[PDB]
């Protein structure tokens, strides 16, 4: 699992914090990893390094093993788990909202919407009569754009995904390998 | 904790600050619950 | 008081005298009769110095003599300044423990070694602000991208299982 | 113990988020078996 453990080091710089990616590289070499050396090599202090070991318990990076000596190894599953959230943001991202154009006056701040306009309309005036106030409800414009933010949300999820893509690609074909 | 949560923080705070909260929300609804300590905002007087 | 010769801590004193030479970067080697008149202490007695010779130098643990002169106990190694790029290069020895406070004695100030640290390729990662130091390279792979710990922040399931399961399924 | 129940087979504190995840995976027929109407 040579690849696998190059496939490791580029996920650990990308996702783990710099603190963290130090002690994964120590994690990473397993001819030795007991929990004494893993902090004699790490320098950190016991309880930062048991602070780290508490986040790779959560991320299940790590597995504890009896000998009293503790032995890691790389155990983590979530990497794909993280990358399919990710995925799922970009959808919620460009399933955002409609245009929905409300009428609102900003002098009274009352976002009332489209639905709400036809109670504005006044027909004497002729026009959407802002009722809160006596000017005449304005369009949302700018203001309140979530079908601007939709497109833009999309734009930047997807640009994400190219950067990525080699080490997802890797990781595809370590599941093939897997079966 | 929406914040601190947002920012990313170590988690050991985030630990005590959800109990709090769970506190808080919990001693809102129900003051007779063993455990659940009053809270009194000010001249000793206990939370309705 | 144990043992003590003449007036107390002089033999700390020589110890950090002979660190304080080095870090100066003026090196020369010193007899312990010729420490004593560089520190003004030339007029000890006979039996202080002797007394120092005898027992005080050999009670200390990490003491060291190269041959006629001693050798100053704190650092065994030389404080080169140099080849640190070198052992930041092996991250198997994690740069061997280097730390801050060790440098900025050796040649140079802090002003002039935070701007050259800024400029090297080497980094500094400090898990205690002044307890600690030590140098890291975590090169350009490292990518901030967009919101990366907002994605991580939507999988706050961490210990619940089967999360991954549900998106397998949204996947098929 | 207080406020927080922890499960032991490494007495792990239970999560409310986990708890909630699993009641939406039980079935709704289970449910009622356990006397709560479903609607
Ligand atoms: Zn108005």
């Amino acid at each position: 699992p040579a690849a696998l453990k190059r496939l490791a080091k580029y996920v650990i710089r990308g996702f783990y914090g710099i603190e963290h990616a130090l002690a994964l590289d120590i994690l990473i070499r397993n001819s030795c990893v007991k929990e004494e050396d893993m902090l004699e090599l790490l320098k950190f202090d016991r309880k930062q390094l048991r602070s780290v070991l508490n986040n790779l318990k959560g991320d299940k990076f790590i597995k504890c093993r009896m000998r009293y000596f503790i032995n890691y190894r790389t155990l983590v599953n979530v990497v794909k788990y993280k990358l399919d959230h990710m995925r799922r943001r970009i959808e919620t991202d460009e399933r955002d909202s409609t245009n929905r154009a409300s009428f609102k006056c900003p002098v009274c701040s009352s976002t009332f919407t489209d639905l709400e306009a036809n109670q504005l309309f006044d027909p004497m005036t002729g026009t959407f009569r802002c009722t809160f106030c006596h000017t005449e409800v304005e369009e949302d414009e700018s203001a309140m754009p979530k079908k601007d933010a939709r497109t833009l949300l999309a734009r930047f999820n997807e640009q994400i995904e190219p950067i990525y893509a080699l080490l997802r690609e890797t990781e595809d074909v370590n599941l093939a390998y897997e079966i | 904790l929406r914040r601190n949560e947002q920012n990313g923080a170590a988690a050991h705070v985030i630990a005590e600050d959800v109990k709090l909260l769970q506190f808080h929300v919990a001693t809102m609804v129900d003051n007779e619950l063993p455990g659940l300590p009053r809270a009194m905002q000010k001249s000793g007087r206990p939370l309705k | 008081s144990g043992s003590s010769g003449y007036k107390f801590g002089v033999l700390a004193k020589i110890v950090n005298y002979m660190k304080t030479r080095h870090q100066r970067g003026d090196t020369h080697p010193l007899t312990l009769d010729e420490i004593l008149d560089e520190t003004q202490h030339l007029d000890i007695g006979l039996k202080q110095k002797q007394w120092l010779m005898t027992e005080a130098l050999v009670n200390n643990p990490k003491i060291e003599v190269i041959d006629g002169k001693y050798a100053f106990k704190p650092k065994y190694n030389v404080r080169d300044k140099k080849a640190l790029l070198r052992l930041l290069d092996q991250h198997d020895q994690r740069g061997l423990g280097g730390i801050l406070l060790e440098d900025i004695e050796e040649a140079l100030p802090n002003s002039q070694k935070a701007v050259k640290a800024l400029g090297d390729q080497i980094l500094f990662v400090n898990r205690p602000d002044k307890k600690k130091i030590l140098f890291f390279n975590d090169k350009s792979c490292q990518f901030s991208v967009d919101e990366e710990f907002q994605k991580l922040w939507r999988s706050v399931t961490v210990d619940s299982m089967d999360e991954e399961k549900i998106e397998e399924y949204l996947k098929r | 113990s207080g406020l927080e129940l922890y499960a032991e087979w490494k007495k792990i504190l239970l999560s409310p988020e986990r708890v909630h995840e699993i009641f939406k995976r039980i079935s709704d027929e289970e449910c009622f078996v356990l006397g709560m109407e479903p609607r």
